[PDB]
């Protein structure tokens, strides 16, 4: 149940 | 010449088989993407002390349709200010006169990637739903300005590694709604189809409806979703209707078969619920007949999406569009070139 600042996309 | 002094405001750099001629504030250009209209670079803006993206559009006035799309893009990117729509930082042309004018450079905030590689990631429900929420907020904002997109697709949606998302442009084959590809009327929820295609692709990996051409696109759609009802068929122009009806009668697959549990997480009751919710939303967006397809507002209230809902984002008041600029009025191509040139020269910072 993450806060929005904990959504991370590991882009390359 | 008289205006030749202006040329010293710019310098040129080779980017592949193209020359970028840009204001001297923009340094160290590097290619970050390409589309049909333009070539895009990242650059460091020495005045703003930040990195930016620069898109080059050559001959946006080549015909009336191109010119209308280009002019509308300049006008809308300027007057819109919404967190899910790419922002306009600057616009310029390095050519010094109407006669020589060909190239428009649009400077934007620099995002990290387009949605393509995200689609192939293993995304949880939290990230998928937040991305979809943001797309719906951007679409809602456009619709509230009288702007229906019709051409949303992964290449025109960009993201940052913090999972924030912006739509790159303002619209008009894999993602286009049935009513667009079949030349029917459309309304706002034309854009819901495209959202459904992108959501479905996030889950399934493959493009849902990878038509090799127009009619093949339709075949992929009916093979998966079923032949539409007679009510839908009667809305088709006669020649189109004959085509659409002259093929096998597919029944489609249930959304449980299209999007089985194995394509979603199953480690908890929470994720079981979310698979069901995702499938339910898909079953409401991927609806051929737009009269039975969910609206943007309904999608934002759907439990899969609504966990992120904030009216300051979803219900942000629309832009003030300047009078006539977004008209339906028509113009000669020379007039369109003049209109675009004037807008570029007016908009530059
Ligand atoms: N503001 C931007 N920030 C980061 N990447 C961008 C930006 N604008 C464009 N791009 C990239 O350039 C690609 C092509 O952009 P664009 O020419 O606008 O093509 P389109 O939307 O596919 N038609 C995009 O898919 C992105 O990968």
């Amino acid at each position: 149940r993450p806060s929005r600042d904990h959504l991370y996309l590991p882009l390359e | 010449g008289s205006r030749s002094k202006r040329d010293n405001n710019f310098y040129s750099v080779e980017i592949g088989d193209s020359t970028f001629t840009v204001l001297k504030r923009y340094q160290n250009l590097k290619p970050i993407g390409s589309g049909a209209q333009g070539i895009v670079c990242a650059a460091y803006d020495a005045i703003l002390e930040r990195n930016v993206a620069i898109k080059k559009l050559s001959r946006p006035f080549q015909n009336q349709t191109h010119a209308k799309r280009a002019y509308r893009e300049l006008v809308l990117m300027k007057c819109v200010n919404h967190k899910n729509i790419i922002g306009l930082l600057n616009v310029f042309t390095p050519q010094k006169s109407l006669e020589e004018f060909q190239d428009v450079y649009i400077v934007m905030e620099l995002m990290d990637a387009n949605l393509c590689q995200v689609i192939q990631m293993e995304l949880d429900h939290e990230r998928m739903s937040y991305l979809l929420y943001q797309m719906l907020c951007g679409i809602k904002h456009l619709h509230s300005a009288g702007i229906i997109h019709r051409d949303l697709k992964p290449s025109n949606i960009v993201v940052k590694s913090d999972c924030t998302l912006k739509i790159l442009d303002f619209g008009l084959r894999y993602y286009r709604a049935p009513e667009v590809i079949l030349g029917m009327g459309y309304k706002e929820n034309v854009d819901i189809w495209s959202v459904g295609c992108i959501m479905g692709e996030m889950i399934k990996g493959g493009v849902l409806f990878p038509g090799t051409d127009h009619i093949d696109q339709w075949n992929k759609v009916i093979e998966q979703l079923g032949t539409p009802c007679p009510e839908f068929m009667k809305k088709l122009q006669p020649t189109v209707r004959t085509y659409v009806e002259n093929r096998p009668k597919y029944a489609g697959y249930s959304f449980e078969k299209l999007f089985p549990d194995v394509l979603f997480p199953a480690d908890s009751e929470h994720n079981k619920l979310k698979a069901s919710q995702a499938r339910d939303l898909l079953s409401k967006m991927l609806v051929i007949d737009a009269s039975k397809r969910i609206s943007v507002d309904e999608a934002l209230q759907h439990p899969y999406i609504n966990v992120w809902y904030d009216p300051s984002e979803a219900e942000a008041p629309p832009p003030k569009i300047p009078d006539k600029q977004l008209d339906e009025r028509e113009h000669t191509i020379e007039e369109w070139k003049e209109l675009i040139y004037k807008e570029v020269m007016d908009l530059e910072h």
